[PDB]
């Protein structure tokens, strides 16, 4: 996360850590959905370009954490996978359209002050929420800088950018399983994921029912907090067919 | 079955269900007010 | 205050990613 601030403990307890165990990295973002459900980025379970292909076997799930390395005794929860299930048209060759997967953990994580789900927008807050300038919240320990890693989970608030502002802002084919965010030129804050918060939730909460929501996922962007640039966000609400196809036939 | 998740989903234990605000989610509340 | 994305669901070429200079 560029020029965003510490977490605050308890702040995003759906905030999941995708941590490859050989070599010892932090590989991903991703969120807490259920007791047994995790949500996070196809790209970074699988693709070819940059020779990724992750087994369940390859990763370890760490759930509660705020440290990015200290081991959180009593806090945090660890977990392995039982199943992954990447979206079957994801689109890795070209532009990472429907960039979503699913995660099942072996055992049910008991939740705690620092592990709780983030809920997955209906139509209504989904519509009332997904407007140009509305500020959602994006979490994770990825890179400070495009050039640099966070002592602990960050966190930024950005808003979401017209799409015809996004599309021409880069050259990639931007589909309607993408949305963009973050602030103009003009606008004077900044802020950006960053090369390690992929997958991680871009939420936003409801002055409805006082719930988060998540409405996206870290997908993509040309460098990090870039003038002129937006970080891509996978379009939670848009997937949500599948992702309850998924749970309720492979829970 | 699954629906939006949860019945419980989106409320956070040492946030919301304290009636605790957060150090910023003020300012998202804030950008959902619709200028003129 | 203009829809950021669409309301519907997903019902089912171009540069890929990868050739873009600081892409992540
Ligand atoms: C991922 O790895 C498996 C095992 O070698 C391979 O069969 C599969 O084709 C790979 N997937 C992609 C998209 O390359
Ligand atoms: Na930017």
């Amino acid at each position: 996360i560029v020029e965003g601030s510490d977490a605050e403990i308890g702040m995003s307890p759906w905030q999941v850590m995708l941590f490859r165990k050989s070599p010892q990295e932090l590989l991903c973002g991703a969120s807490l959905i259920s007791d047994r459900w995790v949500l996070t980025a196809a790209h970074c379970l699988l693709y070819p370009p940059w020779d990724k292909n992750f087994t369940e076997n390859d990763l370890l799930v760490r759930i509660g954490k705020h440290s990015r390395t200290r081991y959180e005794r009593n806090i945090e929860k660890i977990s392995m996978l039982e199943k992954i299930y990447i979206h079957p048209r994801y689109n890795w060759r070209e532009n990472l359209d429907r960039d979503i997967a699913l995660m099942k953990l072996k055992k049910p994580v008991a939740f705690s002050d620092y592990i709780h789900p983030v809920c997955l927008p209906d139509r209504e807050t989904a519509a009332s929420l997904l407007q140009a300038g509305y500020k959602g919240r994006v979490t994770g320990w990825g890179n400070l800088k495009e050039t640099g890693q966070p002592s602990v989970l960050q966190v930024v608030n950005l808003p979401i950018v017209e799409r015809p502002v996004c599309k021409d802002s880069t050259r990639i084919r931007i589909t309607d399983n993408m949305f963009c965010a973050g602030y103009k030129p003009d606008e004077g804050k900044r802020g950006d994921a960053c090369e390690g918060d992929s997958g991680g939730p871009f939420v936003m909460k409801s002055p409805f029912n006082n719930r988060w929501y998540q409405m996206g996922i870290v997908s993509w962007g040309e460098g990090c907090d870039r003038d002129g640039k937006y970080g891509f966000y996978t379009h939670v609400f848009r997937l949500k067919k599948w992702i309850q196809k998924v749970i309720d036939q492979f829970g | 079955t699954f629906g939006s998740g949860e019945a419980d989903c989106g409320l956070r234990p040492l946030f919301e269900k304290k009636s605790l605000e957060d150090k910023t989610e003020r300012e998202l509340l804030e950008s959902y007010i619709d200028g003129r | 205050g203009e829809p950021g994305a669409p309301i519907d669901y997903d019902e089912y070429g171009g540069t890929p990613l990868h050739e873009i200079p600081g892409i992540r």
